[PDB]
């Protein structure tokens, strides 16, 4: 994206906190107008700020806007549950002239104290063995607010392809779930000494590990 | 009432060229334009281009120019966009969206203004892939993995096309401590996905778990018993 917006932000309900909205010469340097838009998970965007600082009729005023000549930033007053979306601000950008948004900032409207992950690594089952396949399964469950990075490691060297890592859902106690996967050749997996996947949790780092020569 | 309402889901195969329409009404459409965004999964927004109604300009986004087109039927208030030779990264959820300006006469100060009125969505996948039942595997827990009262089992449901699967446990008698995960997508094209359940260790030897697997897609279902390792 063009626009630099902060990956997440968070607050209890009744504060108050602001995504902010960076770009450059070309586009918020320019003098050109912001826009701010939110998206409930599953549905499409809404309108929540047009011209830096307006409200459309219908938005609650708890929403609003202010612009700098580098930045802007959607300030939300008085968290209320519903305000867990996605924001993304959306400007203009005059180049050798397209509409550039930023790159979506994740608000966590906080219910309950943070959890750190549960890690469950699966080696390839010896069923998928025979189907000349193999797939590391890392899970993760628990954990809160529901945003992690998924790393993989083969022995002590980091892993960069074959990784699919599905976004993070909520399970019953509002904590959320993810699951990542390792797909592998058989003599991939047996020549390799370990294999681990690493979760990254608010900075903090859980790794499980796996190896073909210990059965687990 | 103002509303766009968007065309049906599309699946489609790399090459191959996809259509989508989005009706207008509740307002006078000639007094707008139209703007497409399309979405990928878990990624952010992505502007594509907006068309006006009353005179047919278009500005386009230079990654998308010879390869897009959008264009307006007046006469039946309805705007349409055309993504040519789709590759599997074109795979997104489209959206169109009315910019809230009224053209006066130039046109080009469309794009400048805040999209007020949104389209449900249309999801557009792109995958070399057709209809393909799923491989099942087990997840079974071991005597290292399980330190205490409780283990870990569940089933990897494997390269599939398309959505949906559905998962359950023993036919519905186990849901407690069962989490299924959302399905990825894969470069190969091809839908994964894994369910869980978290079980008390003192049943693992005598109760009987069954992940149960629907792919109505490929007529198919799958009934695999997770039995714990030898190890």
């Amino acid at each position: 994206s063009v626009l630099t917006q902060p990956p997440s932000v968070s607050g209890a309900p009744g504060q108050r906190v602001t995504i902010s909205c960076t770009g450059s010469s070309s586009n918020i340097g320019a003098g050109y107008d912001v826009h701010w838009y939110q998206q409930l998970p599953g549905t499409a965007p809404k309108l929540l700020i047009y011209g830096n600082t307006n409200r459309p009729s219908g938005v609650p005023d708890r929403f609003s806007g202010s612009k700098s000549g580098t930045s802007a930033s959607l300030a939300i007053t008085g968290l209320q549950a519903e305000d867990e979306a996605d924001y993304y601000c959306q400007s203009y950008d005059s180049s050798l002239s397209e509409v550039v948004f930023g790159g979506g900032t994740k608000l966590t409207v906080l219910g309950q104290p943070k959890a750190a992950p549960s890690v469950t690594l699966f080696p390839p089952s010896s069923e998928e063995l025979q189907a000349n396949k193999a797939t590391l399964v890392c899970l993760i469950s628990d954990f809160y607010p529901g945003a992690v990075t998924v790393a993989w490691k083969a022995d002590s060297s980091p892993v960069k392809a074959g990784v699919e890592t599905t976004t993070p859902s909520k399970q019953s106690n509002n904590k959320y779930a993810a699951s990542s996967y390792l797909s592998l050749t058989p003599e991939q997996w047996k020549s390799h000494r370990s294999y681990s996947c690493q979760v990254t949790h608010e900075g903090s780092t859980v790794e499980k590990t796996v190896a073909p020569t210990e059965c687990s | 009432q103002v509303q766009l309402v968007q065309s049906g889901a599309e699946v489609k195969k790399p090459g191959a060229s996809v259509k989508v329409s989005c009706k207008a009404s509740g307002y006078t459409f000639t007094n707008y334009g139209i703007s497409w965004v399309r979405q990928a999964p878990g990624q952010g927004l992505e502007w594509m281009g907006w068309i006006s109604a009353y005179k047919g300009n278009t500005n386009y986004a230079q990654k998308l120019q010879g390869r897009v087109t959008m264009t307006t039927d007046t006469s039946t208030s309805t705007a349409y966009m055309e993504l040519r030779s789709l590759r599997s990264d074109d795979t997104a959820v489209y959206y169109c969206a009315r910019p809230d300006y009224q053209v006066l006469g130039y046109d080009f100060w469309i794009g400048y203004y805040g999209m007020d009125v949104w389209g449900q969505g249309t999801t557009v996948i792109v995958s070399s892939a057709s209809t393909k039942g799923p491989s099942v595997f087990p997840l079974a827990p071991s005597s290292k993995s399980t330190s205490g009262g409780t283990a870990a089992l569940g089933c990897l449901v494997k390269d599939y096309f398309p959505e949906p699967v559905t998962v359950s446990w023993n036919s519905g008698a186990l849901t407690s401590g069962v989490h299924t995960f959302p399905a990825v997508l894969q470069s190969s094209g091809l839908y994964s996905l894994s369910s869980v359940v978290t079980v008390p260790s003192s049943s693992l030897g005598t109760q009987t778990y069954i992940c149960n697997v629907n792919h109505k897609p490929s007529n198919t279902k799958v009934d695999k018993k997770v039995e714990p390792k030898s190890c």
